[PDB]
C-alpha cells in the first residue's frame, strides 16, 4: 500500500497531464474559468479541435 | 537494434550516447548483454583525443539501484551497501523520484536507493616480453570489488557514439544548440507579437481621461465604453505595426532554421 | 489642519475677503481637488447582516467620494452595476436566500448592497471627499498641496461681482493654473510618490 | 526598442517615459503643446534585414 | 541658504515688496521647481517592523516629494500601485503573515507598506521638496539656480492686483522664462552634470 | 573519487548544456524568470518547438 | 530500461462489482463484502455512482469494490 501511494502521488502531475490530453482529444478544450468568462460575455464557447 | 536506435536518437539530441557490450553471469540466459546507457549516467575522461577512444584513461558509470538489488548484486559486502558524487542530471532525476511531492507525509516504508559507481581504468604495464583494463566498483565510502578485466579485448565495454564535437575543448554537443537559440528567439518573437495584439499602448494628452484607473483597466476590453475630455487627444493603438514586424521576424527565423542529409553525414559516420 | 494656513494666500491675492466665505470657497475647491486627484483615503470596518443596506462610516468632516475596494469577511469583492445584476442575475430583489457574497451594488448614495446577503464583517476601502462644511482639512491637502486648492478658491473668490476683489484676468489665470495642477496630479493614485508605473491591463 | 525625438517639455517625468516607452501596455502622458515623435527610425530594421 | 539672496532680484523687478510675501513666492516657486526639476536628493534610514505604516523622516524644511527607490535590508525593492497588488496579490491587507519584503505601496501620503511585513532596516532614497514654510532653501536652489526661482516668484508677485508692483506684461514674460528654464532643466535628473546619456529601456 | 570529482566539475558546463538541450526537445523552452514575466503580463507561455 | 526489466512493480487497480469480485476469489468473500487511486479511475467510478447532482437513490444499489493486482520483483540469490 505504501508503494502504491508513492507511485500514485509521484506520477500525479503526469497523470493529470495525460487526463487533460485525452480530454482535449474529444472536443473539450475550454477551462471552466474561461468558459465562465465567455458566458458572462454572452458568447457561446466553441472548440475547433 | 532498438538500443542502437535509441542511442543514436540521444546522440542527435545531446552530445553523445553510450552502448555497452559485455559478458555477465546471472540466471539470465543470455551471457553477452548489449544494453544502452544514457549520456546522463556515464562520465568519461575528457583528456582523450583519439577518435577510437583508446586514449580514454577511465570511464565512470554512476548507477542508481535499490538496496535489495545492490546487495544481491555483490555478496560478502552487504554491510557497506546497507550503511550507504554526481552531476545535477542523474541526481535531479533520483531526487525528483525521492521527493514525490512538494509536501508529502511519507510512511515508514520507504524504498532505499544507493549509488554504485563502476569504474574502468587503464594503467601502463610494460611487460618485459601494455595497457591493461581493470574494473573498479565503489560506493560513496568504499569499494565493493577491485580486479582486472576478464575480457581479452583491452578496451572498455562502453563505446561512445560521437556527434558534433567542439573544437576548442574537445567535448561533444548535439544537433540542437543553434536550433536551440533560434528557437528561443522565435518564442520571444511570438510572445511579444501576441502581447502587442492583446494590450493597447496609450499615449494621451495629459488631461485625456477623468478616471485613469477605469481607463487603464478597460482599454483592452472590446466592449468597454471610454469617456474622454473634449480637447485632450487620446492616441490609442500607438505601435501595432510592430506586430507584423515581429511576425515577419519569426518567419525569417523559421527560414533560417530551414537553411541551417549531406549536412548531417558526420553524425551517421 | 485648519484653513487659516490657507488664508494667507487668499488675503495676499484677495485682500479683504471674509473668513467664512473664503472657508467655503476653500472647501469647495478641495472638493474639486479630491474629485480629480482622488488622493484622500480611509478604511472602515462594520457589520452587515439580515438584508441590511448599511451605510458607510467616514470621518465627520468628510464624505465618501468613491469606494476603491470592498471586502466582505476577507473576500476581495467584485463591484457591479445594478443593471448588470438585472441582466445576469434575475430575482436579485425578490429573493431572500443568504449565501456567500459575490457582488456589491450601491442602490442609494452611500449604502452598499450585496446580491448574496450575509451576516459578516465588511471592510470598505474608499476614497474620501471633504464635506461642504469641514472646519479642518486633512494634512495632505493643506500641508503639501496648499497652492493648488488656494488657486481654486482664489478663482472662485475673484469670480464674485460688484466688489473691489473682482478681476476677470486674474480669475481666469488662477482657474487655468488650478486646472493644470489638478491635471498633473490626476495620475497620483496609480503612481504615488513611489513612481509605480501605470500599465494597461491586457485581455486575451 | 523605440527611439524618441520630442520637444523639451513633452513629458513631465522623463524617467517613467524612458522606462515605459518600449512597453506595449504602458500609459504615457504628454503635455498638450509639445509634440511626441516615437518610432523616429524604423525602416532601418527592414533595411538591415 | 537664506532667502535674502533671492530677495534682491524681487526688489529689482518688484520694487519694495514686503519680505514675507516675496519669501512665500520664493517658497512656492522653488516648490514648483523641485516638482519639475527633481534635483534635490537626500538619503533617509529608519527601522520598520510589525505591520507599522512608518512615515518617512525628512529634514524640517522639506517634504518627501517622490521616492527614487527604496532599499529593504539591502534589497532593491520594487514599487507597485495598490490596485496592482489587489489584482495580483490578494488578501493584501487582511493577511498578517510575515515574510521578506517584495512590493512597496504608499497607501497614505507619506507611509510605506510592504506586502510581506518584516522587522528590518528600511532605507528610502527619495527626492525632496521644500515645505510651504521654509526659512532656508537648499544650496542647489539658492547658489546656482537662483534666477529661475526668482523668475517664478516675480511672476507670482506681478500677478498681485491693486499695487505698484502689478504689471501683466512682465508677469507673462517671467512666467514664460520660468517655464522654459524648468523645461530645459527637466532632464537634469538623468543627465546630471556628468552628461549621462538618456536611453530608452529596451523590451524584447 | 578525486578523479570522478574532477570529471564532474570539468564536464559540468557541457553536461548542463546537454540537459537543457534535451529539455528543449520536449517542448519545455521557457526560462523560469521569463515565464514569470509572461505570467505577470497575463499571457500564457507558448512553445512552438 | 528500454526492456522494462528494471520495473520493480506494477499495480492494476480494477473496479469490480461485489458479486463478480466475490465470485473471482473464493474462501475470502467476507473481506470483499466488508470492502488508493488517482483522479482518473476514481473520477470515472464516482461519476457513475453520482448519477446526477441530486437523485433519489433507491435501496437497491450496485456495490462496486476495488481490487489491486500487484506484480513485484524480488532478487533470490540462487547459489546454483
Amino acid at each position: 500500500r505504501s508503494y502504491l501511494h508513492q507511485e500514485l502521488d509521484r506520477q500525479a502531475e503526469n497523470r493529470f497531464q495525460m487526463a487533460v490530453d485525452e480530454d482535449y482529444y474529444d472536443s473539450i478544450q475550454w477551462t471552466e474559468a474561461d468558459a465562465q468568462v465567455l458566458k458572462e460575455r454572452g458568447q457561446a464557447p466553441l472548440v475547433f479541435n | 537494434p532498438f538500443h542502437r536506435s535509441r542511442s543514436f536518437e540521444d546522440t542527435v539530441k545531446v552530445g553523445l550516447g553510450w552502448i555497452e557490450d559485455s559478458y555477465d553471469d546471472s540466471t539470465d540466459g543470455e551471457p553477452i548483454y548489449s544494453r544502452y546507457e544514457s549520456w546522463r549516467n556515464v562520465i568519461f575522461d575528457s583528456a582523450s583525443t583519439e577518435l577510437d577512444g583508446t586514449d580514454m584513461r577511465y570511464i565512470f558509470r554512476p548507477k542508481w539501484l535499490d538496496v535489495d538489488v545492490a546487495c544481491a548484486l555483490v555478496p560478502d559486502r552487504a554491510d557497506e551497501i546497507k550503511k550507504a558524487d554526481g552531476d545535477e542530471a542523474m541526481d535531479w532525476a533520483e531526487f525528483d523520484r525521492d521527493t514525490y511531492s512538494q509536501s508529502r507525509t511519507v510512511s515508514t516504508h520507504k524504498r532505499q536507493r544507493v549509488r554504485l559507481i563502476e569504474c574502468w581504468y587503464r594503467k601502463p604495464m610494460r611487460a618485459t616480453k601494455t595497457m591493461r583494463v581493470r574494473v573498479a566498483i565503489f560506493t560513496s565510502r568504499d569499494l565493493l570489488f577491485e580486479g582486472a578485466s576478464p575480457f581479452r579485448h583491452n578496451r572498455f565495454s562502453l563505446t561512445p557514439i560521437w556527434g558534433f564535437r567542439r573544437g576548442r575543448d574537445n567535448l561533444p554537443y548535439g544537433v540542437i544548440r543553434w536550433m536551440r537559440d533560434i528557437q528561443d528567439d522565435i518564442n520571444k518573437r511570438a510572445s511579444k507579437a501576441l502581447y502587442i495584439l492583446s494590450s493597447n499602448k496609450v499615449v494621451m494628452d495629459e488631461g485625456a481621461v477623468e478616471d485613469i484607473e477605469e481607463f487603464r483597466e478597460e482599454v483592452a476590453r472590446p466592449d468597454a465604453v471610454l469617456v474622454k475630455k473634449p480637447g485632450k487627444q487620446i492616441e490609442l493603438n500607438v505601435d501595432r505595426e510592430l506586430a507584423a514586424a515581429h511576425m515577419d521576424m519569426m518567419s525569417r527565423d523559421i527560414q533560417m532554421l530551414q537553411q541551417v542529409t549531406v549536412a548531417t553525414n558526420k553524425l551517421f559516420d | 489642519k485648519p484653513l487659516d494656513v490657507f488664508m494667507p494666500i487668499i488675503h495676499r491675492f484677495a485682500p479683504g475677503c471674509p473668513e467664512p466665505t473664503a472657508f467655503a470657497a476653500i472647501r469647495e475647491a478641495a472638493i474639486k481637488f479630491c474629485e480629480r486627484t482622488r488622493l484622500w483615503r480611509c478604511d472602515d470596518e462594520f457589520n452587515v447582516g439580515a438584508d441590511e443596506c448599511a451605510e458607510v462610516a467616514v470621518p465627520y468632516g468628510a464624505a465618501l467620494y468613491e469606494m476603491e475596494l470592498v471586502q466582505f469577511n476577507g473576500r476581495n469583492m467584485r463591484p457591479v452595476s445594478t443593471q448588470w445584476l438585472d441582466e445576469q442575475v434575475p430575482d436579485w430583489r425578490t429573493t431572500t436566500q443568504s449565501g456567500q457574497a459575490q457582488y456589491v451594488t450601491q442602490q442609494s448614495e452611500d449604502t452598499l448592497t450585496f446580491v448574496p446577503a450575509e451576516a459578516g464583517s465588511v471592510r470598505v476601502y474608499g476614497l474620501l471627499k471633504p464635506t461642504l462644511d469641514a472646519d479642518s482639512l486633512p494634512d495632505l491637502l493643506a500641508d503639501t498641496y496648499r497652492k493648488t486648492i488656494a488657486d481654486g478658491a482664489l478663482s472662485e473668490l475673484l469670480i464674485i461681482p460688484g466688489k473691489a476683489w473682482m478681476s476677470a484676468d486674474l480669475a481666469v489665470f488662477f482657474g487655468t493654473r488650478f486646472d493644470r495642477e489638478l491635471d498633473r496630479l490626476s495620475t497620483k493614485t496609480i503612481k504615488g510618490q513611489q513612481r509605480a508605473p501605470v500599465r494597461t491591463r491586457a485581455q486575451f
